[PDB]
């Protein structure tokens, strides 16, 4: 399941759903094993989903390759601990000479084409590909447009992603908005207002109510018709003080009443119902209105802006949704996913997430290399080339390192359906004689060895993590001698 | 602080007592040595109402454990937390009652109650202010039923204003273990009702017919019922026994749940507790006395009671004071008077 | 607390605003009045009040509990001091005196 | 993360606590700050359980309705006019607290842990107030740098810059759970060994 | 398989091998179910159920035979549900997609098993797909400027849709109901206004569609059973103890009289309302609540029939055939608008009353009236009339249509083989595969019909390869024929989306190499 | 067929289709299933021969159209004023059951009813919800019998009534009882006065009640059925006594149109409106005893009938 020529996995679940996905942490994640060395493979894959979110499946495979190469040495008579070290002095130089090939890129709006290949390359090895070029630039503009430069920091709750079945992959648009599953609280309201001034409420359309244990005596005739005038001159008082504050359009986190219904309809002011906390933060953060508790603090300068406010409806079903959009700068953005299937809107939203993911790690750090098994090919002539100076029975645990390393251009190789032997040594030899570690695995077969045209580019810190990180898990895995366990 | 008494009277009362209080223990921490290994201090704001503090760090409960015959207390002893009570607070006697109301309330009793009022003196002489008392008993038998309700009625001369509680299991609907049933309930219901609080009456077919269909699996003995009865006395008990949002003893529970004095019997239920003035009741007493005015009308087993010193007039006034409260029960419906006897004559003239 | 039942009953608003207030008051004029006997350290066998202790933490006082019924009594021979089953300012004689 | 990523900071971090609306727009770094430590619950409720409203009018109905707004405002004004920006609690914040402070860009915290506040009064030097009818100078915390920052999928509130710490915190980077349980049972040795060197040495 | 266990008890797991063969015979298996319900010559199902209490059904639907059955296998699930959101999509084209899909995958296992790799295969679909949807698109024909073409192109797609399914034993009766209501909805696409009452007893062929509106409920005591010229106000609020003052007040008196007194109050705050309502001056009233028996009297005293309970389907379809406004509060008589209807009255079919609305104002929601013979009938021509209804609002929204009986797959076919006859290499050979593919849609029907497919094929494409764009099947006599005087039109929409859910789904389910499966969670049986 | 459980789903469809006829004529049901079975047995043959079945289908089709003119060309009209044909008709119909030799009583009380319902003048169709059938065992088939009035079931809760004469008719949906708002109510007592005061209060209200009743001239009274309150207490009913008044409680809520139609009352849900011209008018109202098989109510002689 690695490169752009990989397959993808079928998982059952255990009420009988379907997954069908190419990320190795959420296939490892549904796998239900019994040794502890496959849940500690099955943990290390979602620590590097959960830091970088990119490479999850080339960690498992060096950590792998890295176990395979240590059982020749163990059977030639060396301590574990000897190769843990020198795995160990292995990673340092890698580490070290990685940083040294590196080139910066750049990150501003105004360019926005280096992010673009990048979220490219990431895309290129999902079933999303097909119109990765759309979701690339997609996921770049929103990152953009979320991103907090100064503190060097992006929030995923302000990005909202959701999708819905039908239509076509290629419908998948940004909205710089909001749109929830909501829809106008009459029948008869207008579906469309184009100046919306927006006041958001949490409290509920009723007549008021204290919390705390309360008892109201009814004792006569004149006390009945009191409270009963006094219920309607409620009514008309809170819509007369919504309406006072020069508002068009409302939204309440709570229900109604038919009266409140009613009333707010006869005034030409539409109303929305029962949407929940996080949408009214958001409404209240893209509009850039303030949520206030009770209609006596209404003020002209707490309503919100939108531009246009519009209710969608899709196809033969009864369902509606709402849609805001045209605002000022706003801190807020939509994804809105469309396709034919509902395996397809799962997958679309993880390739999404991946893509943010890594311009996120780009905005951190702004400095890449180059994919395509270049740098791994380099790392391990570096390792081979330092552990040549190394007498002190170490060469073997480096050299088993330098092995190891060069899994990543065989197995990518063996997926495109060429001969890895032939064709690493042929780039090794290329990469000796000339003097540019940008020469790697050319999988889709435009001719061409070299990454830096072909515009094949990874992050720094992703690669680092991924070695640093494979390193430490194997030499945990290593200092383990004992194990007991009950039978069944 | 305000303690409470408990006391287990007959086979019945003993097996569910154990279970009470086994499953309290575990809840506050308590060991079958009566040494203490909790984590929060929060069961130690109301632990002294229930167990009394030794010298040297051992709790012992508050019970007192009573049958007149003393194949019980060996189980007991012998069985699981049961070496954590009193040794000192078993009171048996030698030959047993054979499930006769009269013998346990008047031969066989009456030499043995003095024991248990001078246990209970002791018992309540290490307390600071005892609030009141709790029994379980049986209705159907003979020490459980008839030495439960003349200590009852001692107790309730020795102490006036104190509260009382009761947990008393009902015949069934459709089984009758015993053939002289419905005497044993008739003649203790009638004392039940001026003696005490509240009553909770407890059904053995209804929460029998639970283990099978919704626990999904049994073919079981007294044993879980037993278990089940002592979880639904404990989830009424939590209450008294643990600090909340809002604590409230029985008191608090009865006076906003029992409006009027003499009606005052509950139905429980449960769902992992519910506690219920459901008038269901009315259908219960409607068919003992059905049962009890058909074998009375025969005279049958009579001269079983009459040799051991009851008259024959105290059966009608037991069933006189059973029909008073099926009635005073009825009287609250005003649906079920629609259900009046079909008239069957032709003489509907003038008026 | 009362023995028997008891709630607070408020017709009005000024009740309803004031009573916070009132029982804060109370509380902290109890604590200064226990506090100028010229006691450092209050040993108690049942529950503490949050506000209770805050106002112990503002007049530096040091609190201790213990939930025993029996170290309470050798504690208070080993000290010379009296049981109080109230919360009352002690008197000298009800002292006790303890070099660490 | 990386066992070289590992950190200790000189002051306090916490995780971030479950929030309601609002969070999301009020300010999450700041320079001279003063925090408010409370145990007071600050949100709209009840004021007593044992309480109970026997009431004849409906104008004495609306004065009822207006009194409990009327003393969850004052104490939140009371709050704010002492100069703090930053409040934590050990009890639950509600969500018109949490509106009302993002109107006035403060920062708000519930549910904190009982260690972790302890912690925070060590370091920065206020005391635990369970009422706000005196909020003094004296009773506040004083740190350097508060913020928010992004930690491998989490949240956590940082304070750094306080010379006056009785407190450090570590923050430990593995790869796994039983990765990060043996860094720190390999780490209490260690500390356990300083402590007992430094008396008898 | 090696030594050690990763897996627990229960769990399984199949490679590349085993993998691709129980995808494939799952997906061919599910459309070869199938297979025999396409074209005017299908035949039905009988779907009984084991579980919920022996239901029967009589059905022709793919989406209603598919979402029914107990399908385990894997790659079963994705045609079942890529069927199922192809009919909330468009409504048309169930049966189509999933035949597609199953002859895509099985002409993809031959590929396999002559040595090609599986991203090859996508490739060569890819390209296939984009050039077959250009030349499906430039053959769209784009009417509605003109009203009578548009409405014999209504006529004839209305024709071409319920062909398949049993209403075509009476196809131009029940054409004249499809077109006609749907040209009542003035170019809104709500389906929900339409309402299909079906009611046992008589023929198919007594259906209708009526010229006003028809409610299924019923008229209080003491009132008028017939109203001319009615004013209608139509409302949603409570009548059966409105009084829900939903303050927690109560009552606390020291004197019965005091009761006695407040009860007469509550009786007079009910008289008020009524009176505030009939302020309006009407003399019909629609509720959606119940309404108690003292305002009943109070209606029936005034004459002014009122009918209660007509849930908010009803009273929305009121409000959009007669004009009113859904009112309530009742303070403000001016700003209120009522409806109009030139009669009310009662009607009795079967053994059942309805009451009857003639002459209405706006007409902009409809009633059909179903009747058959049985249960399944009924059931059956509900769910093809709900197809034709979806095609008909689909092609009003968009209107630009196709020729069907296979003229659109061979169009496609021939596109596709244009552009495979071009490109070098393996993924030649794939394109190839995909037209196969495209023109196995026409052979099934003819199939269906017991001609010879093969003679009848071979025509067609000599036909498309020498510029006769408008060749097809004429199943009436078996021959080949022009579509355009015949008159067998589909709408775009449909097409379109058939064509790329199934290329999509196929190459979904292409590219697995390894099923995982989980210990399943066991029934409880004890 | 009904009453079978047939497991095959093709004869699941025949009982439906018996249904269809039940609900379009009412006779002939028998007949359809025997004229299906027979045509799918005939299709066989044809299948065997190498027939398509659409072609069958078509051919049944034009087979039917043909036969329907064929019995259309056979009929013969008739008129609603010939009650002959209608008693053979109804006659023909009855003879194939059991009571058949009862046909003699059976078949002119069927066309009566009939004639007693609809306008022959505009009658377009019937409906049958106008006619009631009380089953009441005891007696032979020879009891059967039609009546022009009203019939009840459930017994009068007076105690001495049983015949009124020159009935004056009025029908209650409210309740004789003690005071109830639907809001939540209580009295609350302080002083000892209060508690007889509470008492007295009550007898003068239902007292009022009674009194109001009395004022127009009601001597039969009808009250329907309510379950959340006491519709008649033992004090309005011992009142009520006293002034001779024949008292029926428990009508069923949906048979209130069926009894206005027939007496011409019209309900009344307030006491303000129960005014002298909302009753109906009856020559005699009584409950009578079959001999061991219970009581029944009849009002017969309205003065103001409707058609049921
Ligand atoms: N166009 C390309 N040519 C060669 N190699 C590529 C290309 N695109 C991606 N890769 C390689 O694919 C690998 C990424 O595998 P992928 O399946 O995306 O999972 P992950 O990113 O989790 O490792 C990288 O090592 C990268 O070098
Ligand atoms: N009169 C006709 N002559 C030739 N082909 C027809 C005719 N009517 C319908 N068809 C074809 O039958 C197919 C319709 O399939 P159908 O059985 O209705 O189910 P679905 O539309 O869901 O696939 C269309 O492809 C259409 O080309
Ligand atoms: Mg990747
Ligand atoms: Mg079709
Ligand atoms: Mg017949």
């Amino acid at each position: 399941s690695l490169g752009p020529n990989g397959l993808d996995k079928m998982m059952v679940d255990k009420d009988g759903d379907v997954t069908v996905t190419n990320d190795g942490a959420t296939i490892l994640s549904m796998m239900d094993v019994d040794h502890q060395i496959a849940k500690l493979m099955v943990e290390l894959s979602k620590s590097q989903d959960d830091e970088i979110g990119d490479g999850t499946t080339g960690v498992v495979v060096l950590a792998g390759a890295l176990l395979e190469e240590a059982e020749q040495l163990l059977d030639r008579g060396i301590h574990p601990i000897r190769i843990a070290d020198g795995y160990e002095q292995a990673a340092r130089v890698a580490i070290e000479h990685l940083d040294k090939i590196s080139d910066s890129v750049l990150v501003d709006i105004k360019d926005t084409e280096p992010l673009i290949q990048t979220a490219k390359t990431t895309l290129g090895s999902k079933v999303v590909n097909s119109c990765h070029r759309q979701m690339a630039e997609i996921a770049v503009n929103a990152v953009l447009t979320v991103a907090d430069m100064e503190r060097r920091d992006v929030d995923f709750e302000l990005i909202k992603v959701e999708g819905k079945v039908g239509g076509r992959l290629e419908d998948t648009k940004l909205i710089k908005g909001v749109i929830v599953d909501k829809d106008f609280s009459h029948p008869q309201m207008p579906k469309k207002v184009e100046d919306a001034k927006i006041a958001i409420l949490t409290c509920p359309f009723e007549p008021p109510k204290p919390k705390t244990k309360h008892k109201l005596d009814v004792t006569s005739v004149e006390d009945y018709k009191a409270l009963q005038k006094y219920e309607k001159e409620k009514f008309e008082e809170m819509i007369q003080q919504i309406k006072e504050t020069g508002a068009n359009l409302a939204i309440c986190q709570w229900g109604f009443d038919d009266e409140a219904n009613h009333l707010l309809l006869q005034n030409n002011l539409p109303a929305v119902r029962w949407v929940g906390g996080p949408e009214i933060e958001l409404i209240a953060i893209a509009t850039g209105g303030r949520i206030v508790p009770r209609f006596s603090e209404l003020t002209a300068e707490k309503l919100g802006f939108a531009g246009l406010v519009q209710e969608i409806s899709f196809g033969t079903t009864k369902d509606k949704m709402l849609v805001i959009e045209q605002c000022k700068n706003s801190r807020a953005v939509t994804i809105f996913i469309r396709g034919g299937n509902k395996m397809i809107i799962e997958e679309a939203k993880r390739s999404l997430h991946d893509a943010l993911c890594v311009i996120r790690n780009l905005i951190r750090d702004n400095r890449v290399v180059y994919g395509g098994g270049a740098a791994e090919i380099s790392c391990a002539l570096a390792v081979s080339q330092e552990a040549d100076k190394c007498p002190t029975l170490e060469q073997y645990a480096m050299r088993a390192f330098a092995d190891a390393l060069e899994v990543i251009p065989m197995a990518l190789s063996e997926n495109s359906g060429m001969n890895p032997i032939q064709t690493m040594t042929e780039v090794r030899a290329r990469q000796v004689k000339e003097m540019n570690p940008a020469l790697g695995i050319d999988c889709l077969h435009k001719g061409t060895n070299d990454m830096k045209q072909q515009h094949v580019i990874e992050t720094l810190i992703g690669k680092k993590q991924q070695i640093s990180l494979a390193t430490q898990m194997v030499r945990m895995i290593l200092k383990i001698d004992d194990i007991r366990k009950p039978g069944e | 602080m305000r303690e409470i008494v408990h006391i287990q009277a007959g086979q019945c009362g003993n097996q569910i007592g154990a279970k009470f209080w086994e499953v309290i223990s575990d809840e506050h921490g308590i060991d079958p040595t009566g040494t203490y290994h909790g984590d929060s201090d929060l069961q130690l704001d109301r632990i002294s109402v229930y167990y009394n503090e030794a010298t040297g760090g051992k709790y012992v409960p508050r019970a007192i454990l009573v049958d007149l015959e003393p194949g019980t207390m060996d189980s007991v002893r012998s069985g699981p937390f049961g070496q954590i009570f009193r040794p000192d607070n078993f009171v048996f006697g030698q030959s047993g009652a054979g499930n006769n109301w009269a013998k346990g309330h008047y031969t066989e009793g009456a030499e043995l109650v003095d024991s248990v009022l001078d246990v209970v003196r002791k018992e309540a002489e290490s307390c600071d202010c005892l609030q009141g008392f709790q029994l379980t008993h049986s209705l159907g038998g003979g020490t459980g039923s008839g030495m439960g309700t003349l200590l009852i009625s001692k107790i309730r001369e020795e102490y006036p204003d104190r509260i009382m509680n009761t947990f008393s299991v009902v015949p069934s609907p459709k089984v009758s273990d015993t053939v002289v049933e419905p005497y044993n309930a008739t003649l203790s219901v009638h004392q039940l009702v001026e003696n005490t609080d509240e009553t909770y009456c407890i059904d053995n077919e209804a929460l029998y017919d639970i283990c099978f269909r919704t626990l999904k699996l049994t073919t079981p003995t007294y044993g879980d019922l037993n278990h089940l009865v002592s979880a639904t006395m404990s989830g009424v008990t939590t209450c008294l026994r643990f600090p909340g949002q809002l604590n409230a003893d029985l008191r608090k529970l009865a006076v906003n749940m029992v409006p009027f004095p003499r009606l005052h019997f509950f139905m429980p239920g449960f769902a992992p507790t519910f506690i219920g003035n459901s008038t269901a009741i009315q259908e219960l007493f409607k068919r003992i006395s059905e049962q009890f005015t058909a074998m009375f009308r025969r005279k049958a087993f009579l001269h079983w009671y009459t040799g051991e010193g009851m008259d024959e007039m105290e059966f009608t006034e037991a069933e006189s004071n059973m029909n008073d409260l099926v009635s005073e029960y009825q009287q609250y419906q005003d649906a079920t008077a629609e259900e009046e006897e079909d008239f069957g004559e032709e003489a509907e003239e003038e008026a | 607390i009362t023995e028997t039942k008891g709630t607070v009953l408020i017709k009005t608003a000024e009740e309803l605003m004031n009573f916070s207030k009132g029982e804060e008051n109370l509380m902290d004029a109890q604590v200064k009045a226990i506090a100028d006997t010229g006691a450092n350290v209050v040993v108690t066998g049942g529950k503490v009040a949050d506000m209770a202790l805050h106002y112990a933490n503002k007049y530096n006082i040091m609190l201790v509990r213990l939930n025993s019924k029996w170290d309470l009594r050798r504690l208070c021979k080993t000290v010379g001091a009296t049981a109080l089953p109230r919360l009352t300012p002690p008197v000298l004689e009800e002292m006790g005196h303890c070099d660490s | 993360g990386a066992l070289e990523d590992s950190q200790l900071v000189a002051g306090v971090a916490f995780k971030k606590t479950f929030s309601y609306a609002g969070f999301e727009m009020q300010p999450k770094k700041y320079h001279n700050p003063k925090i408010a430590l409370l145990n007071v619950e600050l949100e709209l409720k009840a004021e007593k359980d044992n309480a109970e409203i026997r009431v004849h009018t409906v104008e004495d109905y609306q004065a009822i309705v207006d009194a409990e707004w009327n003393i969850l405002y004052d104490k939140l004004e009371k709050i704010h006019h002492s100069g703090a920006k930053v409040v934590l609690s050990k009890l639950p914040i509600g969500d018109v607290a949490t509106q009302y402070f993002a109107d006035r860009d403060m920062f708000c915290a519930g549910r904190v842990p009982e260690e972790d506040l302890k912690r925070t009064m060590m370091a920065c030097g206020g005391s635990i107030q369970t009422s706000v009818n005196a909020l003094s100078a004296d009773v506040l915390g004083r740190c350097q740098v508060f913020e928010e920052t992004q930690i491998g999928g989490e949240r956590y509130n940082f304070f750094t810059g306080c010379p006056k710490a009785k407190t450090c915190t570590f923050i430990l980077r593995g790869g796994a759970e039983q990765f990060m349980e043996e860094t720190e049972r390999s780490l209490h040795d260690a500390i356990m060994i300083v402590r007992r060197a430094i008396k008898n040495d | 398989l090696a030594p050690v266990n990763i897996f627990k008890a229960g769990a399984d797991e199949e490679r590349a091998e085993t993998a691709r063969l129980t995808s494939f015979i799952g997906a061919i298996a599910i459309g070869d179910l199938v297979k025999s319900t396409l074209g005017p010559k299908g035949m039905d199902k009988i779907l009984l159920s084991s579980g919920r209490d022996a239901s029967l059904m009589v059905t022709n639907d793919g989406a209603t035979i598919l979402k029914n059955i107990g399908v385990d296998n894997p790659a079963a699930k994705v045609l079942v549900d890529m069927s199922r959101v192809q009919d909330d999509e468009v409504g048309d084209g169930t049966t189509s997609v999933t035949v597609l899909a199953a002859e895509l995958l099985r002409e993809a296992e031959s590929l396999i098993a002559k040595k090609i790799h599986p991203q090859t295969i996508i490739a060569g679909w890819r390209e296939a797909t984009k050039a077959a949807r250009e030349a499906l698109l430039s053959s769209a024909v784009d009417h509605g400027s003109d009203e009578v073409k548009f409405r014999q192109d209504l006529m004839n797609i209305a024709g071409t849709t319920l062909s398949s399914k049993l209403l075509t034993h009476h196809k131009d009766h029940f054409t004249k109901l499809a077109v006609e209501a749907v040209l009542r909805l003035k170019g809104s696409g709500n389906l929900e206004a339409i309402h299909i009452i079906k009611k046992l007893g008589g023929s198919l062929a007594d259906s209708y569609l009526d010229e006003g509106f028809l409610l299924d409920k019923k008229i209080g005591v003491n009132q008028p059973k017939r109203i001319e010229n009615a004013k209608i106000l139509i409302a949603n609020t409570g009548m059966d103890t409105d009084k829900i003052k939903i303050f927690g007040s109560r009552v606390r008196v020291d004197s019965t009289a005091k009761v006695a007194e407040i009860e007469h109050a509550e009786k007079e705050k009910m008289k008020e309302k009524v009176e505030r309502i009939l302020k309006h001056g009407i003399n019909c009233f629609i509720n959606r609540q119940l309404i108690y028996n003292y305002p009943e009297q109070l209606f029936g005293a005034a004459g002014v029939m009122a009918i209660e309970h007509a849930d908010f389907a009803g009273v929305e379809r009121l409000a959009l055939v007669t004009g009113g406004e859904i009112a309530s509060t009742f303070d403000h008589p001016e700003l209120v608008k009522l409806g109009s209807c030139k009669l009310i009255e009662e009607v009795m079919i079967g053994e059942d009353k309805l009451i009857h609305f003639s002459g209405v104002a706006l007409g902009e929601a409809c009633t059909i009236v179903l009747r058959g013979a049985t249960q399944q009938i009924l059931d059956e021509a509900e769910r093809s009339l709900h197809d034709a209804l979806c095609v008909l609002a689909q092609t009003v929204k968009d209107s630009r249509t196709v020729y069907g009986g296979g003229c659109s797959e061979m169009l496609m076919a021939h596109a596709v083989t244009q552009l495979a006859n071009r490109t070098p290499g393996k993924e030649a050979v794939a394109m190839e595969s995909y037209a196969k593919a495209l023109r196995m849609l026409p052979t099934i029907i003819a199939d269906n019909a017991g001609y010879d497919s093969a003679d009848l094929v071979a025509q067609l494409r000599a036909a498309h390869s020498e510029g006769n764009t408008t060749a097809g099947l004429d199943m009436r006599e078996g021959t080949i024929g022009d579509m355009a005087i015949l008159g067998i039109t589909e709408s775009f929409q449909v097409k379109r989306q058939v064509l790329l859910s199934a290329a999509e789904a196929a190459e979904v389910i292409l590219r697995v190499d390894n099923i995982i499966k989980a210990a399943p969670r066991k029934r409880v049986p004890d | 067929l009904k009453q079978m459980q047939v497991l095959h789903p093709a004869a699941r469809m025949l009982v439906e289709l018996s249904k269809a006829q039940d609900i379009e004529a009412g006779d002939g049901t028998t007949s359809v299933v025997i004229i299906a079975g027979s045509l799918l047995d005939s299709c066989t043959k044809l299948l065997q021969k190498g027939i398509h079945p659409t072609i069958i289908s078509e051919s049944f089709q034009k087979a039917l159209e043909k036969g329907i003119e064929i019995l259309t060309d056979m009929s013969r009209p008739v008129e609603l004023s010939d009650r002959e044909t209608l008693l053979n008709s109804a006659t023909t119909s009855l003879n194939s059951k059991v009571v058949s030799q009862y046909s003699s009583l059976l078949s002119p009380m069927s066309v009566n009813a009939v004639m007693k319902v609809i306008d022959p003048a505009t009658a377009t169709s019937v409906d049958l919800r106008d006619i009631k059938i009380v089953k009441k065992l005891g007696g032979t088939i020879d009891d059967c019998e039609l009546v022009e009035g009203l019939v009840l079931t459930q017994k009068v809760s007076n105690s001495g009534i049983t015949r009124v004469e020159k009935a004056k008719i009025g029908l209650i949906q409210f309740c004789l009882s003690a005071p109830k708002t639907d809001m939540d109510n209580q009295i609350v007592v302080s002083d000892y006065a209060q508690m007889d005061r509470v008492l007295r209060e009550e007898r003068a209200y239902i007292l009022n009640l009674v009194k109001q009743i009395k004022k127009t001239g009601c001597n039969v009274l009808l009250i329907q059925k309510s379950i959340l309150r006491d519709a008649l207490s033992d004090l309005a009913l011992h009142f009520l006594n006293k002034m001779k008044i024949m008292v029926i409680k428990d009508i069923e809520r949906e048979d209130i149109e069926f009894i206005c139609k027939t007496i011409g009352t019209k309900p009344v849900a307030h006491i303000d409106q129960f005014t002298a011209d909302m009753l109906g008018s009856a020559e005699l109202a009584e409950e009578v005893n079959l001999n061991g098989s219970g009581k029944l109510l009849k009002i017969t002689g309205c003065a103001s009938p409707g058609k049921t």
